[PDB]
């Protein structure tokens, strides 16, 4: 029932090179609200924390997006997906591989579009990846 | 799979825009532009080129949205002439347009998001040909509201195709021949853009 506060508490979705970074100027205001991290056509994203599975659907540019609930309004979206691991409603426990990386919205490179948002509202997540 | 561009003639009927001080107005611009507009995208097997105004009339802003909705429209172009105090100030510009709870606003953040960003994306490509046919008043794409009202889902551009304001460009934009052009550079730009990154 809560992410809790920031303390490499989580695991990370997919590990690689971090190629976009929270906050990363985009283009005039706009400006990142998650993270760019690389990954090979269809490595396993794992579920950083346990919770919830509240949405797997298709979104213009994110590509395939897999959102979890772990309570208060805590929430983290992974993007970029060829695929799905899960079903809506499902639950998912920490380290739980939920989808399978490709460039869905990568366009350019195979990658996961990873955030989080505390209160719905997208927070830098690098804190809450430890291990 | 034609790619679905709204081309919304800024003001009509009652709302005659600004007016020149050649007497040309605002509206009667937009209109003559938005339909050579059209014309050009339609000419292209790539696009559907659709108005959200098809006449001298008035029509609210949701209402040009409502339109562009029921034409299941994938992108949007408000056609506009600026005008200053400064009666030398000149120039095309282009603005970028905008809009379980903690879910659902979520995926309007996301698609904000996208919109913003395509948004811009086609805002630089045309900028790049308006400054081939003038000058631009502003060399980047300004972020703002106003119109669009609530479509995070439908990226939008409002272009400012030059200032009414001014004796010259007033004269300009009364021009078939520059109507053309401007609706040739805003396609263009469209073009460039769709071209590069196509509805997948
Ligand atoms: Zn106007």
């Amino acid at each position: 029932g809560g992410l809790g506060s920031p303390r490499g508490q989580a695991y990370w979705p997919v590990r690689g090179p971090t190629l976009h970074r929270y906050g990363e100027q985009l283009q005039g205001e706009l400006r990142w609200k998650g993270m760019v991290i690389g990954a090979s056509e269809g490595t396993e994203v794992k579920a950083i924390a346990d919770g919830r599975v509240i949405l797997a659907d298709w979104l213009q540019g994110y590509g395939l997006v897999v959102v979890v609930e772990h309570g208060k309004g805590d929430m983290s979206l992974y993007g970029y997906n060829q695929s799905a691991l899960v079903s809506v409603g499902t639950q998912v426990r920490a380290g739980q591989p939920i989808a399978l990386v490709g460039s869905s919205g990568g366009q350019g490179r195979p990658s996961l579009y990873f955030e989080i948002r505390r209160q719905g509202q997208a927070v830098n997540p690098q804190p809450w990846l430890g291990r | 799979d034609k790619i679905v561009i709204a081309i919304d003639a800024g003001h009509g009927g009652q709302d005659p825009g600004a007016i020149g001080p050649g007497g040309t107005r605002e509206k009667n611009v937009t209109i003559a532009i938005a339909r050579k507009l059209r014309t050009l995208l339609n000419a292209d097997p790539m696009f559907k080129g659709v108005l959200t105004r098809d006449g001298d009339y008035f029509i609210s802003v949701m209402g040009r949205s409502d339109v562009a909705r029921k034409q299941n429209a994938n992108f949007l172009v408000s056609i506009h002439a600026d005008a200053a105090p400064n009666r030398s100030a000149t120039g095309a510009s282009v603005w970028v347009l905008s809009n379980d709870p903690y879910l659902s606003q979520a995926v309007l953040d996301l698609q904000f998001g996208h919109s913003q960003r395509v948004g811009y994306d086609v805002a630089t490509n045309m900028l790049g040909q308006l400054e081939r046919i003038g000058s631009l008043h502003k060399r980047r794409p300004e972020h703002a509201s106003l119109g669009v009202l609530r479509s995070p889902d439908i990226p939008s551009v409002l272009v400012e195709t030059g200032f009414i304001s001014n004796h010259g460009e007033e004269r300009l934009l009364a021009s078939d021949e520059y109507q053309q052009r401007l609706a040739e550079a805003i396609y263009q730009g469209l073009r460039n853009y769709f071209q590069a990154h196509p509805l997948q």
